[PDB]
RNA sequence: UUCUCCCCGAAAUGUAUUGAGGUACAGCCUCGGAUGUUGACCAUGUCCUGUAGAGCACUCACAAGGCUAAAACCUUAUGAAACUCCGAAGGGGCACGCGUUUAGUCCGGGAGUGAGGCUGCGAGAGCUAACUUCCGUAGCCGAGAGGGAAACAACCCAGACCAUCAGCUAAGGUCCCUAAAUGAUCGCUCAGUGGUUAAGGAUGUGUCGUCGCAUAGACAGCCAGGAGGUUGGCUUAGAAGCAGCCACCCUUCAAAGAGUGCGUAAUAGCUCACUGGUCGAGUGACGAUGCGCCGAAAAUGAUCGGGGCU
RNA sequence: GUUUGACUGGGGCGGUCGCCUCCCAAAAUGUAACGGAGGCGCCCAAAGGUCACCUCAAGACGGUUGGAAAUCGUCUGUAGAG
RNA sequence: ACCCCCGUGCCCAUAGCACUGUGGAACCACCCCACCCCAUGCCGAACUGGGUCGUGAAACACAGCAGCGCCAAUGAUACUCGGACCGCAGGGUCCCGGAAAAGUCGGUCAGCGCGGGGGU
C-alpha cells in the first residue's frame, strides 16, 4: 500500500517490463498480460483474496508495490491551480511482471486462488508454473 | 542508374524534398541517368520510395 | 510554488578540427567538465578560449579529465 | 540433437519457429541455430545440468551444456539459447537443483518447508559426472530450523561455490 | 609524503612553456641533478654527485650545482625550471641553486 | 473602400510594452543594385550530447529470507521527471566535394503579419475525457481547385498557363444506382458477422501442439457390488463421509476411499470413486491461434449511401 | 479636473509580476502552462593578492570526565566530506 | 652488449589491491645525533641540519599468483532514422538500415622513452 516516502506527484506513458519477468520465489506465478496501472487496493483485494483460500497454510508474496501517486483534481473546479494532491497509489505494470507467486499449495488450490484474485484486476493474467530458469 | 518520380513532392517532408529537387527532377514521371559515387547513392537512398530505380 | 525558472545558455562553441582565430571562445561550462589544454585558457567562469590561432582539438581520457586544446597551423 | 544454418540474418528463423543458438569456448564460438520443438522436449529433459550432442550439419558431433536461454516476455516461449562447449575437467559453477526428500516432521505440526534457494552454484562438479539434482533429508528439521550448506551432502569431486553459512531451505510456522 | 611532489610538478610543467627541467633529488645523499626537455621524453645535462665529496651535505652539494652549471653551459642552456621534489628550499637545495646558476 | 491582365508571395513566431483584438525591433514577402557560387541536398572525416533503452555503482523508494542489542552487512528481488557504473538510433558545429543540383549574402525603397486550425509522433496540465489546453516536431487548411474518403478545411492521391467528343496512370475501385473482372486459385464465417464496446461466459466452427487411458479389450450405456474398525478424535444441546476443527491408519478383496453430490436439527435413504459380465471402437483433460456466439437498453421513421449480397 | 495597472481556461476574490538552480525540454542551443520543487534583493578587511604547509565523512577495536555521537590512539577509507 | 639500481617522463586500473618470495653494504630505505641554520597551532614524528655502524625488520624495488577489483567479446534482444500499418484507447505490428545496457566466452596483475650509478 502507500510508501512512507517522497515527491507527491509524477507523469506517466509506457513500454514492456523489464524488472521482474521470471518467478524467483515460490512454485507458481500469475502474471500480467496488460499495461494497466494496479495501484493498491486492486493489489490488497488480491492479498485479502488469496489469503482467505489458502491462509492458515501457503506462502504469499507480492512482487509488485503502490509506487507511483496518481491525483484527483478537486470535486468540479476549471483547469485551475496544480495539480491534486492526493488520491491513490499504483503500480505500473507490464505484460510478463510477475505480480504473485504461491509456495506450499497444490496445483489446483493455486488455480483455483489465482482464479479469485484475477477476477477483481483491471487485466487480463495469465498463470503459469516456473520452467527452467536463470538469472542468479 | 536509371531514376524516374513516381510519388509526388506534395505532403512530403523536407529534405525529401529538397533532395528531389536536387537529383534534377521536377515532376512526376521525369526520369534520368545518373552516376554511382556515394553521394548521389546517397541520395537516391534518401527518398528510394519516390523513385523507381531501374538497376 | 511554480512560476519560478530561468535561462543561460551553455555548452561547447568551437569543436575539434576547428580552426580558431585566437581569443575565441570554445566552451562555456559551469565547472571543468573540459580543462583547459595546451594552448587554451580559462576565465573565471571556466570559459576556455583560444590563446592563439590555430586548429581546435579534443582529448578525452575518461570523463574526469579532458581537455580542449590548439595545434597552430604553419 | 541437430541444428542447421547460422546466417547473421535471422529472418529464415522465426518461421519455422527453430530457436537461434550459439556454441564456444575458448577456440571457436561460432553460432548456429536449431529445431525448437526437439529443443523444449530435451531442455524438459535436463536442465543447466543436462547434456545433450549437436550435430550441426556438418558431420561432426559436439558435445554441449546449457548455459543461457533468454526468450520472450510476453510470449512465454523461449527465443536463444546458449550452449556451452566443454572439455573434461570439471565444468566451471554449474548449478544444481534443491529437492527435499522425506516428510519433514516441522511439517507435520503446523509447519511447512520452504526451500529459500531453488538452484546451488557449486563449482567443480566434474563434466559427465555432473549431479543432475540434489536430495536434502528435511525430516529431522523443526519449525524455525535452517539447513545451511554446511549440510547439503555433495558428490564426487565437488565443493560448494556459495558461502557455506547462507540459508537454502528452511521450515516455516503457520500463516 | 607524497602530495608536495606532484603539486609543484604540476605547477612546474604549466609554468614550463619553452623552459626546460631541472629536478633536483636530494633524499638520500645522492642529490643527483637533471636538465629535462619536457615535451620530448629526454633529459640532457645531469650532474650527480655519487663520485664527488666535499663534506658536509650542503657544501657537497654546492659543488654538484656548479658541476651541472658547466654541463649545461656546453650545451646552450638559456634558463631552466628548477622543480623541487619536496625540500622546502633549504640551504642545501637552496645552496644547489645559488651553485648552479651563480656558475651558469 | 469601385477598371483589367502579367510576376513574385507571406505572417499568425521571438523579446518588449498601464501591454495582451494595439504598437516598436527582429523574423518571414516583394522590388532595384552589388558579389557573384559562398546557398540546397547527400557522402566521408572529425568533434559535442545524456534522450530511448538498460542498470542499481550513488540519492530516495521498495519485496522474501540470513546474521544481529533492531543499523550496517550477505543471498534473492524491484521502481524512478527532478537517481545514473553505462548508453544508442538520431541531432548540432567544422572541413571537404571526392557530386548532384540552385540558390545564398550585402546594400537601399515598399509591405503585410504578430487571433491561427487539424492530424501523426514526443511530453506536461486533465480522468492516459474532450472538435480540451500549453510546448516540441512533420505535413495539410489558412491562401489549394482537381480525384478518393455517401455527404465532409484538415485524412488518402495530386499542386489547376489556355484549347481537344485523343492516350497513361495515383489514392481509390470493377453485381445495379455508377466508369471499370458476377475475374482466376487454396481456404474461412452461416453470424447479416460483414454493417455498433469490455470484464466475463460457451462442447459454434476450421489449424495446430501437450498430456493420460486403453482391444492382453478403455470412454458413455446396462445388470450385480459398494467394506468391518467407526456414531474416526475435538466439536457443540446434536453433528455419525457431508455445521466447523486434526488426520486420511489397519483387515478383505476382483473390492468398496475415515471417502463426491442430494437428504434430516442428527439418523437413515439415493448415488459417487474402484471391481465384475455383455458390448465393442476411440476416448478424456489442458494449451495458441483464424472467423464467428452471448454479454448488446433511449427518446419523430428506418437503413451498410441505397437496392440488395452467402 | 482627474486617478483608481496587467495576467487571468469569462470576470471578481485568491495568487503572480525582477533575478538564480533543477525537472519538464523529445542525448546540440532554444522552447509554454494559475506545470512539478527551491533560493536572492546578501555576505567577507579578510571568506580577497600571493607565498608556504596540512587532507576529509564514516565505521571497528582500546581507552579519564564520557557512557549512541564528546576528546585521544591504531586500522580501513576517490570522497561516502568540505 | 647483457643485469640491476636512482631519478624521471608518455600512458594514467588489461597497468590497482590482497596472499607470497627475494634484495643491502652498489643504489634507496629505515637508523644515530640535533644548541644552532630550519621547524612543529604540543611533539625533530613531518619539514630540517650533521653521519657511521646496525638492519632490510618496516618502506621501497623486483618476481610469483587470478581470491578481489578493472578490461571485456560472439549469438540475441531493447531501443531507433526511414518506409508502411492496427487498435475506440491505453498500447501493438511489418519491411529497411543503425545498435545498446547488462550478462556468458574470455583477458589482464602493463606497455613504451630519456638520463645518470654501479655490476659482468
Ligand atoms: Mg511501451
Ligand atoms: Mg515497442
Ligand atoms: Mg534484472
Ligand atoms: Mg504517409
Ligand atoms: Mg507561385
Ligand atoms: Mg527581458
Ligand atoms: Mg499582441
Ligand atoms: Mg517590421
Ligand atoms: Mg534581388
Ligand atoms: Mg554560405
Ligand atoms: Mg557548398
Ligand atoms: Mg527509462
Ligand atoms: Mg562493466
Ligand atoms: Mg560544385
Ligand atoms: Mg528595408
Ligand atoms: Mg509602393
Ligand atoms: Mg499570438
Ligand atoms: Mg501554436
Ligand atoms: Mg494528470
Ligand atoms: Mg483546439
Ligand atoms: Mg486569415
Ligand atoms: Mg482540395
Ligand atoms: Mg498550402
Ligand atoms: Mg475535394
Ligand atoms: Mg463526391
Ligand atoms: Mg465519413
Ligand atoms: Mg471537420
Ligand atoms: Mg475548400
Ligand atoms: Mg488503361
Ligand atoms: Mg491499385
Ligand atoms: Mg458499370
Ligand atoms: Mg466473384
Ligand atoms: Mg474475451
Ligand atoms: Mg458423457
Ligand atoms: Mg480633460
Ligand atoms: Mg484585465
Ligand atoms: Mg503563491
Ligand atoms: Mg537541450
Ligand atoms: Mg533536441
Ligand atoms: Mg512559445
Ligand atoms: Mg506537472
Ligand atoms: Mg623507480
Ligand atoms: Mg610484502
Ligand atoms: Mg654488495
Ligand atoms: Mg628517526
Ligand atoms: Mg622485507
Ligand atoms: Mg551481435
Ligand atoms: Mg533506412
Ligand atoms: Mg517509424
Ligand atoms: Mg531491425
Ligand atoms: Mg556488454
Ligand atoms: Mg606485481
Ligand atoms: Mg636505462
Amino acid at each position: 500500500k502507500r510508501t512512507k516516502f517522497r515527491k507527491q506527484f509524477r507523469g506517466r506513458m509506457t513500454g514492456d517490463a523489464k524488472g521482474g519477468d521470471y518467478v524467483a520465489f515460490g512454485d507458481y506465478g500469475l502474471i500480467a498480460m496488460e499495461p494497466a496501472w494496479i495501484k493498491s487496493n486492486q493489489i490488497e483485494a488480491c492479498r485479502i483474496v488469496m489469503s482467505r483460500h489458502f491462509r492458515r497454510g501457503g506462502k504469499i508474496y507480492i512482487r509488485i508495490f503502490p509506487d507511483k501517486p496518481v491525483t484527483k483534481k478537486p470535486a468540479e473546479t476549471r483547469m485551475g491551480k496544480g495539480k491534486g494532491a492526493v488520491e491513490y497509489w499504483v503500480s505500473v505494470v507490464k505484460p510478463g511482471r510477475v505480480m504473485f507467486e504461491v509456495a506450499g499449495v497444490t496445483e489446483e488450490q493455486a488455480k483455483e486462488a489465482f482464479r479469485l484474485a484475477g477476477h477483481k484486476l483491471p487485466i487480463q493474467t495469465k498463470m503459469v508454473k516456473r520452467e527452467v530458469y536463470d538469472e542468479a | 542508374m536509371k531514376i524516374k518520380l513516381v510519388r509526388s513532392v506534395i505532403g512530403r517532408p523536407g529534405n525529401q524534398v529538397k533532395t528531389v529537387q536536387a537529383l534534377g527532377l521536377r515532376k512526376i514521371g521525369d526520369s534520368r541517368e545518373v552516376s554511382d559515387t556515394p553521394a548521389v547513392r546517397g541520395m537516391v537512398k534518401t527518398v528510394k520510395h519516390l523513385l523507381e530505380v531501374q538497376e | 510554488n511554480g512560476r519560478d525558472s530561468n535561462p543561460k545558455y551553455l555548452g561547447v562553441k568551437k569543436f575539434g578540427g576547428e580552426v580558431v582565430k585566437a581569443g575565441n571562445i570554445l566552451v562555456r561550462q559551469r565547472g571543468t567538465k573540459f580543462k583547459a589544454g595546451q594552448g587554451v585558457g580559462m576565465g573565471r567562469d571556466h570559459t576556455l578560449f583560444a590563446l592563439s590561432d590555430g586548429k581546435v582539438v579534443f582529448i578525452n581520457k575518461g570523463k574526469g579529465a579532458r581537455f580542449i586544446s590548439i595545434e597552430a597551423a604553419q | 540433437m541437430e541444428l542447421t544454418a547460422k546466417p547473421r540474418t535471422p529472418k529464415q528463423k522465426l518461421d519455422e519457429s527453430m530457436i537461434a543458438a550459439v556454441a564456444y569456448n575458448k577456440e571457436n564460438n561460432v553460432s548456429f541455430a536449431l529445431d525448437r520443438k526437439a529443443f523444449d522436449r530435451a531442455f524438459r529433459q535436463q536442465s543447466t545440468t543436462g547434456l545433450f550432442d549437436i550435430t550441426v550439419e556438418g558431420g561432426e558431433t559436439f558435445p554441449a551444456l546449457v548455459k543461457a536461454v533468454q526468450m520472450d516476455k510476453r510470449k512465454r516461449a523461449p527465443i536463444h539459447v546458449d550452449f556451452y562447449m566443454v572439455t573434461y575437467g570439471e565444468p566451471v559453477e554449474v548449478s544444481v537443483p534443491v529437492h527435499t526428500t522425506g516428510r519433514s516432521q516441522g511439517e507435520v505440526q503446523g509447519g511447512l518447508v520452504d526451500i529459500v534457494v531453488h538452484n546451488l552454484q557449486i563449482v567443480a562438479p566434474g563434466p559427465r559426472r555432473i549431479p543432475q539434482e540434489l536430495v536434502v533429508d528435511v525430516t529431522k528439521m523443526n519449525i524455525g530450523d535452517h539447513i545451511t550448506a554446511g549440510d547439503i551432502k555433495l558428490p564426487e569431486g565437488c565443493t560448494l561455490a556459495a558461502d557455506p553459512e547462507l540459508t537454502v531451505v528452511s521450515v516455516l510456522p503457520p500463516r | 609524503r607524497r602530495k608536495l611532489r606532484t603539486r609543484r610538478k604540476v605547477r612546474t610543467t604549466t609554468a614550463a612553456s619553452g623552459r626546460l627541467r631541472l629536478s633536483v633529488y636530494r633524499s638520500s645523499k645522492h642529490i643527483y641533478a637533471q636538465i629535462i626537455d619536457d615535451s620530448r621524453g629526454q633529459t640532457l645535462a645531469a650532474a650527480s654527485s655519487a663520485a664527488l665529496k666535499s663534506g658536509n651535505k650542503t657544501d657537497t652539494a654546492a659543488a654538484v650545482g656548479k658541476a651541472l652549471a658547466a654541463a649545461a653551459a656546453e650545451k646552450g642552456i638559456k634558463q631552466v625550471v628548477f622543480d623541487r621534489g619536496s625540500y622546502k628550499y633549504h640551504g642545501r637545495v637552496k645552496a644547489l641553486a645559488d651553485a648552479a646558476r651563480e656558475g651558469g
